[PDB]
């Protein structure tokens, strides 16, 4: 719109976006199927992708890792949730292995773990979720944004307020 | 470098969230309210709140909030977060985007209160935290808090954190 670079940057270092993951054969939303914890269909849920065993995984953001679950085989199985900045959080289930521990900070782009089947994933599988205040929001907005495509995040208004999160980020970039 | 010091101080709390305890000696009580060390900053009822470093505001709510009273809680970058206690107003919502030094809402004496103070807390995930750490955190006395609040991985959050300049 108005905004500058240097926003834009801040932006998708802080806030989920992009690929956690870098080789899938498709996607899915996770309303279309058994629910993990809920084992019901129709759910907001995030998203699925459909990987192979021990594909790696990566953080969406930074941050730090508030959760994790290691040798489950329940559920959403091994997991990594990040708390990012500004209210996002970012999780990732269904893993074959986890890389991380709770409390350490992350950065974007670090390796995380490596996707599986565990829990109730139908299969071999990551499922991913962004949430807001721990509001389930649309995953593939914040997939589909980056430096180029800027707007598909903003997209997403329902619950955010983005003109006023710039607003906050102008006065921290201004520094420099 | 200085710029830096700027830059960190955008995002983790720092400095005293009332003008007038920053002016008199930077330019206060420990109290345990909730399972957490907070500092009580007497004051009068009305008395400007602002925000302690940028953030968003995870919970605005207007309750007893098991003593605390009219309260803000600002979440703000890597895990710390500030409680803002015993308001008299809120002038911000949940899930609004506040800056460092914004005002938030006024000072008050609801909830479990004996006089009019600001109830304040500066958390880290679920681990206890020394507020005093963070309000006499400052641009002059800067370095201080990595030796006053050791059990935070602050080598770790510096690197993370310069990395997002450029
Ligand atoms: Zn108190």
């Amino acid at each position: 719109d108005n905004l500058n670079l240097a926003q834009k940057h801040l932006a998708l270092m802080l806030i989920p976006n992009g690929m956690p993951i870098k080789t899938y054969s498709a996607i899915k939303p996770t309303k279309e199927r058994n629910h993990p914890i809920k084992k019901i269909k129709g759910v907001e849920s995030g998203i699925d992708f459909i990987a192979p065993l021990n594909t790696p995984v990566y953080a969406s953001a930074d941050g730090i890792v508030d959760f994790v679950k290691t040798n489950s085989n329940v559920g959403y199985g091994n997991l990594v949730r990040i708390e990012h900045a500004f209210g996002f959080s970012s999780i990732y289930t269904h893993l074959d292995h986890v890389n991380v521990q709770p409390k350490s900070f992350i950065q974007k782009g670090q390796l995380i773990g490596y996707s599986g089947k565990s829990g109730n994933s139908g299969g071999e599988k990551l499922h991913y979720e962004v949430r807001f205040l721990g509001k389930i929001l649309d995953a593939q907005k914040f997939l589909a944004w980056d430096l180029d495509h800027f707007q598909s995040a903003l997209e997403e208004n329902k619950f955010i307020e983005w003109k006023n999160l710039f607003w906050v980020l102008e006065d921290i970039v201004q520094l420099q | 470098t200085g710029l830096q010091k700027s830059f960190i101080m955008r995002l983790i709390p720092n400095d005293y969230p009332l003008e007038s305890y920053r002016r008199v000696s930077a330019a206060p009580i420990l109290h345990v309210l909730h399972n957490h060390t907070g500092l009580d900053l007497s004051t009068a009822i009305n008395t400007p709140v602002y925000a302690s470093a940028s953030g968003v505001v995870g919970l605005a709510s207007k309750g007893w909030n098991g003593g605390y009273g009219n309260l803000i809680k600002v979440f703000h970058p890597f895990g710390f977060k500030t409680y803002y206690a015993h308001l008299n107003k809120i002038v911000v919502k949940t899930g609004e985007f506040v800056k460092k030094g914004q005002l938030i809402g006024y000072s008050g004496n609801t909830g479990m209160s004996t006089g009019p103070h600001l109830h304040y807390e500066v958390r880290f995930l679920d681990q206890p935290i020394n507020p005093m750490s963070f309000t006499k955190w400052n641009m002059k006395d800067f370095e201080e808090v990595f030796n006053k609040e050791r059990s935070i991985r602050w080598q770790s959050l510096i690197t993370i954190i310069n990395r997002l300049m450029q």
